[PDB]
């Protein structure tokens, strides 16, 4: 499992600040370009996020269409490839999977995805088409048909052993196979803590940038429009400057934090572009780097802002 | 502040919010300003800001079958920059 | 060898009128460094809710002790817009300093040897590259074998004959329609099937696909 994304939060640091008043407005001027720092900071987070996503999954030009005749040596695919009676188009596993993972009046939004769900869906399920049809061809150009127990017998090739250790014993080779599958869907059934965190770590986050609205840094009130209707503008400004210092160090940490996971969350999605590249377009010979033994090959699988990979 | 762009003539709900001022057209192109949700939008068009939903790219099957293959009878040597 | 070398010839001609037409990675790094300077630099200017923006029309105006409290907005702010310059000059760092490391081992690997790794250097099967200075950066034109023009063939996975199967040993069995073949698997180049090309393993019963064409041996045709 490897999270790709994470949501594309924005904040308006004037809404934030200063809610409806243009008396906090004019004090928040003499602070000069923080304000605008800010958002070109929050923006630069919010597009990363669709080029992460774009990276791991665009990798094929073709949306590559799987035949009708499921005619795969014995090989079972029905648990990885769409539905096509669901309302998305999507695999079963990935049905399970998006069923495992789990403030806006305060100038606090959630920018939408370039991608749907459905978007990457097709993406999984053309990579999966191309593999299974083509094996590692229609990486390096051009998808060239072969037989699919042919295939594995070049990947058996790939790790020393020789193609007739295949031939010979190809109904045992499914059966593990298709057993195995089905005991990937029953465990799935019982975790995706690797995307639950991440999802964790940032509600966590905004929840905290919430909660500092009430807190009054030592002003007669954290409620602008109370010390606003009590005092007269002279003494108004000395309390809401106090507000206005305490909110600006709240956002400041906040947008500092999100460009730290920011950075670890692009790092996961390199990874994960790298392992699809390596993993599922080609057969690795790098020590587990797709999973524990030597690769045969392996499977994407959407999953909410992450990928899982079947090694 | 400006009300042109307040009009009904083109308008268009998106989960992205509302769209003014762009045709939403029934066919797909490659992303080219990306809006959200799966919506771009385009000047490709007497010409228009149009608004779409993106196509992933053309679609493709592959002719399998349990004893077919196809085997490459020439090569291109390409060179591409990093 | 000829033909080869005018597709090498001809693809680096491409690069050197496409670069004549972008190196928007390295651009867009001196525009993030030039922003964030001019805006350190228009800081300065504010007020942060002092009188004025100038040490000296604070000093030159006020006495010394009311001077204090003016002064310290003023250290406070600066100092607030400089620790928050450093900061994300730190954050810019780590990720060029990721970018020079994916650098280090793309010249080691894709211009010090070739990369049997899938896309690491360049789209189709890498070959080799070629490293060139860019300004703050680096240029790698990645030369690569891409497979064309495919025809369809007949395949199985085994030839039976004397009730053995024969499996090739490194190509593929292919048929024209009428004859068999084996072929290397990326380029068509088909030969006759052989007991030199090809290696057995038990009887035919036990192989899914299997077809009985004969295989040639070329110590059969001597005569003593
Ligand atoms: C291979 O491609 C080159 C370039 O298009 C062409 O000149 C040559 O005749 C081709 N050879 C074959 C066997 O198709
Ligand atoms: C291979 O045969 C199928 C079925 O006739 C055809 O659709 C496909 O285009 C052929 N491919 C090539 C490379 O000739
Ligand atoms: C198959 O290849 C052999 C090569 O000698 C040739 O005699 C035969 O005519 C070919 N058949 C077809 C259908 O091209
Ligand atoms: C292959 O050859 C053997 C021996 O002549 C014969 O028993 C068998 O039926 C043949 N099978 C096919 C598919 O021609």
């Amino acid at each position: 499992i490897l999270p790709v994304s994470m949501t594309k939060t924005s904040v308006d640091c004037t809404m934030y600040i200063c809610g409806d008043s243009t008396e906090c407005s004019n004090l928040l001027l003499q602070y000069g370009s923080f304000c605008t720092q800010l958002n070109r900071a929050l923006t630069g987070i919010a597009v990363e996020q669709d080029k992460n996503t774009q990276e791991v999954f665009a990798q094929v030009k073709q949306i590559y269409k799987t035949p009708p005749i499921k005619d795969f040596g014995g090989f079972n695919f029905s648990q990885i490839l769409p539905d096509p009676s669901k309302p998305s188009k999507r695999s079963f596993i990935e049905d399970l999977l998006f069923n495992k993972v789990t403030q806006k009046f305060n100038g606090l939004t959630v920018l939408p995805p370039l991608l749907t769900d459905e978007m990457i869906a097709q993406y999984t399920s053309a990579l999966l088409a191309g593999t299974i049809t083509s094996g590692w061809t229609f990486g390096a150009g051009a998808a060239l048909q072969i037989p699919f127990a042919m295939q594995m017998a070049y990947r058996f090739n790939g790790i020393g052993v020789t193609q007739n250790v295949l031939y010979e014993n190809q109904k045992l080779i499914a059966n593990q196979f298709n057993s195995a599958i089905g005991k990937i869907q029953d465990s799935l059934s019982s975790a995706l803590g690797k995307l639950q965190d991440v999802v964790n770590q940032n509600a966590q986050a905004l929840n905290t940038l919430v909660k500092q609205l009430s807190s009054n840094f030592g002003a007669i009130s954290s409620v602008l429009n109370d010390i606003l209707s009590r005092l007269d503008p002279p003494e108004a400004e000395v309390q809401i400057d106090r507000l206005i210092t305490g909110r600006l160090q709240s956002l400041q940490t906040y947008v500092t934090q999100q460009l730290i996971r920011a950075a670890e969350i692009r790092a996961s999605a390199n990874l994960a572009a790298t392992k699809m590249s390596e993993c599922v377009l080609g057969q690795s010979k790098r020590v587990d780097f797709c999973g524990k033994g030597y690769h045969l090959m392996s499977f994407p699988q959407s999953a909410p802002h992450g990928v899982v990979f079947l090694h | 502040t400006w009300r042109v762009y307040s009009t009904g003539s083109n308008v268009f709900q998106t989960r992205a919010g509302c769209l003014i001022g762009a045709e939403h057209v029934n066919n797909s192109y490659e992303c080219d300003i990306p809006i959200g949700a799966g919506i771009c939008a385009s000047y490709q068009t007497s010409q228009s800001i149009i608004a779409y939903t993106m196509s992933l790219g053309a679609e493709n099957s592959v002719a399998y079958s349990n004893n077919s293959i196809a085997i490459p009878t020439n090569f291109t040597i390409s060179v591409t920059t990093e | 060898q000829k033909l080869i070398a005018n597709q090498f010839n001809s693809a680096i001609g491409k690069i050197q009128d496409s670069l004549s037409s972008a190196l928007g990675k390295l651009q867009d790094v001196v525009n993030q460094n030039a922003q964030a300077l001019n805006t350190l630099v228009k800081q300065l200017s504010s007020n942060f809710g002092a009188i004025s923006s100038v040490l000296n029309d604070i000093l030159s105006r006020l006495d010394p002790p009311e001077a204090e409290v003016q002064i310290d907005r003023l250290i406070t702010g600066r100092l607030q817009s400089l620790q928050t310059y450093v900061t994300q000059q730190l954050i810019r760092a780590a990720e060029i300093r990721a970018s020079a490391n994916l650098a280090a081992t793309k010249m080691s690997e894709c211009v010090l040897g070739q990369s049997k790794r899938v896309d690491f250097c360049g789209k189709g099967y890498h070959l080799m590259s070629f490293p060139q200075s860019a300004p703050h950066g680096v240029v790698f034109l990645h030369v690569t074998y891409v497979p064309a023009q495919e025809k369809n063939f007949t395949t199985a996975p085994a030839i039976c004959h004397d009730g053995k199967a024969h499996f090739p040993r490194e190509g593929v069995f292919v048929s024209n329609g009428t004859h068999w073949f084996v072929t290397q698997r990326n380029f068509y180049e088909p030969q006759i099937i052989t007991t030199d090309n090809t290696f057995v393993s038990g009887n035919c019963d036990v192989v899914i696909g299997i077809v009985n064409n004969t295989v040639y041996d070329p110590l059969q045709p001597e005569l003593d």
